[PDB]
């Protein structure tokens, strides 16, 4: 079970399937096996096609939609406290002037 | 009226800010005090104050109040907490060697050039580290043979 | 660039090489390709025997 | 005006690891000049050239942190103990019950190979083995498994399956792998903690 | 005999590389090479027999030594 | 014409793989041009290199 | 003032009992485990409590090592200790036959004062010790392991099962807050245990020097 | 305050005569007596209640 990633074939940190063949069964078991991914991951990769394009980053409708209102919210948030500091009293938080 | 208001009239005169830190642990909210200070003797003798569990971060101040040991714990502690603000991990028998190799003489010595030729004793090696001329005349004024260790 | 720094500490040697480097996923780990160009340079003594 | 900001952002970062790059050189090229004379000798203690001991056993302890399996500890015994399951695992044999596995470690630890070892380690492993059991017994007066070994369902044996032949597996597992894992004498550590310091 | 058993890492680099010398140095073969030209490859499959006649002389800091044979260490 | 893509796993990191018959049509083609200068002067005496 | 004094003069006093103790002088458990209820029984005002008198301590004596061995404890009343101060209690320490001797200074010791305490006589031990130091133990500190001064008798054991010498052990200053707490000498050692973040703990040793 | 002298404008300086405290200066026989009180306040910053962190 599970999906190989970084955190199982990369080499972040312990859990790692060629650092328990290495703990394991010694070091020209692991050796092995990192060759035989080498050799195989690309043959694979080739033959299925894995590219990127500008449709991969386009943003979408809704996605404009909810960034438009969040940029909307936060601009009505900032000027009501800009406003609250210089006309009025803001609260201050501890540890730190009101600027 | 120029020096008479930067009299102290109560407080330790080392230190210069005090605040109260709160850890808000579920169990109970707790207080301690951070202070921005150089004086660990006095913080500890001040009423109120737990002495048992104060930690420094001036490792000549921890050395010259609780002891070599203590300064020891106090650079352990110290370097895996810089270490660990970085999100990156250092076994601890790593700094426990450095903190023995710097406090294995009785006193917290340094790895500059003043630390370095207290602890070694290699005329070539402290010739070669930094001030070559000035350590090899004076390892021919006082005639010390050098062995091949 | 000193005796002890420059001369002795770190000193230049021979039979070494210093080139590019490229990728190639069909050798181990523990393999490195060499080209025949600086292969026909660096040479290694050996001594014959039996 | 984003974009000026974004550069401004990037020269900032350049400059910062440059200064960095230098930095860090000078820092370990200290760190090394000045840990360049200790090493581990053959009797477990760290003494640098002059024949001082700087440490009377590397770490405490005396381990390799090169060959740290756990987070600053030696094995992990639960993987260990699943590993040993899942490679030997025997169908012909019934399973243990608490007190026969607190029995054989008892009996298993007991021997001359395991004398030499640390007694932390021999600890832990008593205390592993003893929540293994507790988890064991909890399991059994849950599901009401029989000691015995004449209960109806066979399966709920595969609950928590564990035979003699599979604790002397990981015992003698352990064992290896805490000896193998001990600092070798005569390794530069004073060299590899100011590379682990610098880096 | 206080010692570990095992044999490092150092110990077996230095014995092979000794034993590597030696053979091409025209010392003789106790393991009936089979088309092998390389001493290092020789030196390793003696070790992995365990017939290299060489005899480790651990020192310990104080002054005592002690013998251990490549055939009595342990390797891996 | 550029395709982005992984192909033979020869272009890991930062690589690329460029086609053969490409090259051979002419395309990355280029030229080094290098100067070498030498001069014959004449010395106090009357003499001069030849 | 008359509450915050009295308090550290508690406390002081079950520093000095808690250090006796560690010493191996004899002190009993009522002494030990002194309550501030009884310490105002016997002086509950500033004035009423005598310094330089009220307070010293006369009684502690070695029984583990011998019964006529006898150590005792000055409390300085002035700020500053004197030469005059210094001979009173030499000349007194004299007459009452005593050889190790304890002063708790109140602020601190001059320079004269402290060479001539330095180099008073070899058969006279005489250990300065501030009160500001002294509110605090050192021994109870998380910090500080627990540290154990061996016989000769250890330390030959040790020498002989690690084939070592006397200076080749770690060094440990005599000026060091543990090693005046302890009252070593040059050439005792004091063994070191660190509780690691296991279970376990290392034993290390260090050679005063 | 700092106060000067008509005359010159010299820094005055407070001392004491024969019959009550005066402000004089260094370079003339000017001198000037004090009749009522004279003050002068400076209203230091006090230090304001340092509130928790966290
Ligand atoms: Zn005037």
């Amino acid at each position: 079970s599970g999906s190989m990633d970084k955190g199982t074939l990369g080499s972040g940190s312990k859990n790692n399937i060629f650092y328990i063949l290495l703990r394991d069964w010694g070091q020209n078991e692991a050796a092995d096996a990192m060759s035989r991914l080498a050799r195989l991951a690309p043959v694979y990769l080739s033959n299925r096609g894995f590219s990127i394009g500008i449709g991969d980053v386009t943003p979408g409708q809704g996605l404009l939609k909810a960034k438009y209102e969040l940029l909307n919210a936060g601009y009505k948030k900032c000027d009501e406290y800009i406003e609250a500091l210089n006309t009025g009293k803001l609260q201050q938080q501890p540890g730190c002037t009101a600027e | 009226k120029e020096d008479l208001p930067k009299v102290v009239v109560q407080g330790i005169p080392e230190v210069s800010r005090a605040v109260i830190h709160i850890d808000e642990q579920s169990g109970k909210e707790k207080y301690k005090l951070l202070v921005e200070g150089d004086n660990l003797r006095a913080v500890m003798a001040t009423h109120g104050v737990k002495g048992t569990r104060t930690t420094s971060n001036n490792t000549y101040e921890v050395e010259k109040t609780l002891g070599i040991e203590a300064a020891r714990t106090t650079i352990i502690n110290e370097i895996q907490y810089t270490m660990v603000n970085h999100g990156m991990s250092i076994d601890r028998r790593h700094v426990m060697l450095l903190s023995d190799l710097m406090t294995y003489k009785g006193e917290v010595l340094g790895i500059t050039r003043f630390g370095l030729a207290k602890m070694k004793e290699s005329v070539l090696m402290l010739a070669s580290f930094e001030k070559t001329a000035d350590h090899l005349f004076d390892a021919a004024y006082f005639g010390q043979k050098d062995s091949v260790c | 660039q000193g005796r002890f720094r420059g001369n002795l500490s770190g000193k230049r040697v021979d039979f070494s090489g210093r080139t590019v480097i490229s990728p190639d996923p069909n050798l181990r780990i523990d393999e490195v390709a060499v080209p025949v160009h600086v292969a026909k340079i660096l040479t290694f003594p050996e001594k014959v025997n039996k | 005006t984003e974009f000026f900001f974004h550069t401004m952002a990037g020269r900032e970062g350049l400059v910062d690891t440059a200064v960095k790059t230098a930095e860090t050189g000078y820092m370990q090229r200290r760190l090394v000049k000045s840990l360049e004379d200790l090493c581990s000798q053959y009797d477990l203690t760290v003494r640098s050239s002059t024949g001082d001991i700087i440490q009377f056993i590397y770490g405490g302890d005396g381990l390799d942190p090169a060959a740290m399996e756990g987070k600053d500890e030696p094995l992990e015994f639960k993987r260990v103990l699943d590993n040993i399951k899942a490679v030997f695992p025997c169908p012909s044999e019934p399973a243990l019950s608490k007190n026969e596995l607190i029995l054989t470690t008892e009996s298993i630890m007991k021997k001359s190979e395991f004398l030499c070892c640390q007694d932390s380690f021999l600890q832990e492993i008593k205390k592993f083995i003893k929540g293994v059991s507790e988890k064991i017994k909890k399991t059994r007066d849950k599901y009401g498994i029989n000691d015995n070994g004449t209960t109806e369902p066979r399966v709920l044996y595969q609950l928590d399956r564990i035979t003699p032949t599979q604790v002397e597996k990981f015992l003698e597992t352990c064992r290896d792998k805490y000896m193998r894992a001990q600092m070798e004498p005569g390794s530069a550590v004073g060299a590899l903690c100011a590379q682990s310091i610098g880096e | 005999r206080i010692t570990t058993p095992y044999m490092t890492k150092y110990e077996r680099a230095r014995v092979l590389g000794t034993r590597a010398l030696q053979i091409a140095m025209c010392a003789p073969v106790m393991v009936e090479l089979e088309g092998e030209t390389d001493p290092l490859l020789i030196a390793m499959k003696e070790l992995k027999a365990r017939k290299i006649p060489i005899i480790i002389r651990r020192y310990l800091p104080d002054g005592s030594y002690e013998d251990w044979g490549v055939d009595e260490l342990i390797i891996t | 014409t550029v395709a982005v893509m992984s192909y033979s796993g020869y272009d890991i990191e930062d690589a690329l793989v460029l086609n053969k018959a490409s090259l051979d049509r002419g395309f990355g083609r280029c030229l080094v041009y290098k100067n070498a200068k030498c001069t014959l002067k004449r010395y106090t005496n009357q003499t001069f290199d030849k | 003032d008359d509450e915050e004094e009295t308090y550290r003069l508690w406390k002081i006093r079950k520093t000095i009992m808690q250090l006796c103790h560690d010493r191996g002088y004899l002190v009993t458990q009522d002494e030990l485990d002194q309550t501030l209820e009884e310490f105002k029984a016997q002086s509950g005002d500033k004035p009423s409590e005598g310094r330089p008198r009220r307070t010293d301590l006369t009684v502690l004596v070695a029984h583990n090592d011998d019964p006529t061995d006898q150590m005792f404890v000055f409390f300085p009343e002035e700020p500053k200790v004197g030469i005059k101060t210094i001979k009173v209690y030499c000349q007194r320490m004299q007459e009452e036959n005593i050889t190790r001797a304890l002063i708790v200074v109140q602020q601190g010791m001059t320079p004269s004062a402290k060479q001539s305490l330095v180099d008073m006589a070899p058969k006279y031990i005489l250990e300065q010790f501030l009160q500001q130091e002294l509110l605090i133990n050192i021994t109870e500190h998380e910090l500080v392991p627990e540290h154990v001064v061996m016989t000769k008798e250890e330390v030959t054991e040790l020498l002989a099962r690690y084939k070592l010498r006397e200076n080749q052990l770690p060094r440990i200053q005599a000026g060091d807050p543990v090693a005046r707490y302890f009252g070593i000498k040059r050439g005792q050692v004091v063994k070191i245990i660190r509780p690691s973040e296991t279970a376990g703990r290392y034993i290390t040793y260090r050679l005063v020097q | 305050m700092l106060l000067f002298c008509p005359g010159c404008g010299n820094g005055l300086i407070v001392e004491e005569g024969q019959r009550c405290h005066r402000f004089a200066c260094n370079t003339c026989p000017y001198v000037h007596n004090i009749t009522r009180k004279v003050t002068n306040r400076k209203y230091p910053k006090l230090k304001e209640v340092d509130d928790v962190l966290g």
